[PDB]
């Protein structure tokens, strides 16, 4: 169930 | 919520071009400059010899990270991109979902030598040869080819930036919420592709583009060798693949 992209996309 | 999400003037198309190759640049991951310098530092048969006696399970490990690690650079990319960060959560993670692999592609033909069929990795370059232990040759092969035909074209880091940004901004990726907003997207950058082409004499290759099902089937088979490879070795997925890389091609 990983969810890597949503932290990625939230990073700034 | 963006410009470019209604009708842009060539003034606001200008200005887009130079936004996307700056996006580009800034993520590119790899200077061309330092690909094309290494084209003489080859794998010799003993290293060759060496890839192809590590196991299946340590080499699909060692792609999947080095897969992985392009992949984040794309993420980047995505996220500088005009009006990518102004499209829903669920749209930026569909298009990623679908076009992250498909960018990567485009982007491996600037560490592909068409002289000698070579792809830069770890460090050397190789030819197919090298990548043996993986057992799915087919897919290798045709990963090959369609660098082998990226790199007749000759393509500009600037090529690759506006033909890259509109293969992650397609407007006919199933699940996308905000479909009209990614259509009027894509038509602006397919105006800033089309644009710096016939301002710099390159409309000629527009034909010689590949197909959109070229890429897909890419994808496509990626991700059926991938599974092949899982029921084989589930543990080495479940424990040694990268998250991302698990996201995006085995539901997590
Ligand atoms: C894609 C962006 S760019 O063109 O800037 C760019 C090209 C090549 C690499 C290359 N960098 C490494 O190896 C990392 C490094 C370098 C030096 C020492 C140790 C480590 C790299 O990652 N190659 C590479 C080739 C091929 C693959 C396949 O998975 C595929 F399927 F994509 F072709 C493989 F199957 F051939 F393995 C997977 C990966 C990185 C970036
Ligand atoms: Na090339």
């Amino acid at each position: 169930k990983h969810k890597i992209l949503h932290r990625l996309l939230q990073d700034s | 919520e963006n410009l470019y999400f209604q009708g842009a003037s060539l003034t606001e198309i200008e200005h887009l071009v130079q936004s996307v190759c700056k996006s580009y640049r800034e993520t590119c991951q790899l200077r061309l400059e330092d690909l094309l310098r290494q084209r003489s530092n080859i794998f010799s048969r003993e290293e060759v010899t060496g890839y192809q006696r590590k196991s299946m399970w340590e080499m699909w490990e060692r792609c999947a990270h080095h897969l992985t690690e392009a992949i984040q650079y794309v993420v980047e990319f995505a996220k500088r991109l005009s009006g990518f960060m102004e499209l829903c959560q669920n749209d930026q993670i569909v298009l990623l979902k679908a076009g992250a692999m498909e960018v990567v592609l485009v982007r491996m033909c600037r560490a592909y030598n068409a002289d000698n069929r070579t792809v830069f990795f770890e460090g050397k370059y190789g030819g197919m040869e090298l990548f043996r232990a993986l057992g799915c040759s087919e897919l290798i092969s045709s990963i090959f080819d369609f660098s082998h035909s990226l790199s007749a074209l000759h393509f500009s880091e600037d090529e690759i930036a506006l033909y890259t940004a509109l293969v992650l901004i397609n407007a006919h990726r199933p699940g996308l919420q905000e479909k009209r907003k990614v259509e009027q997207l894509q038509y602006n950058l397919e105006l800033a592709f089309h644009h710096h082409l016939c301002k710099t004499h390159r409309q000629s290759i527009l034909a010689k583009l590949p197909p959109k099902g070229k890429l897909r089937s890419l994808c496509s088979q990626h991700v059926e060798r991938l599974q092949i490879f899982q029921h084989l070795h589930p543990i080495v997925v479940q424990a040694a693949f990268p998250p991302l890389y698990k996201e995006l091609f085995s539901g997590g």
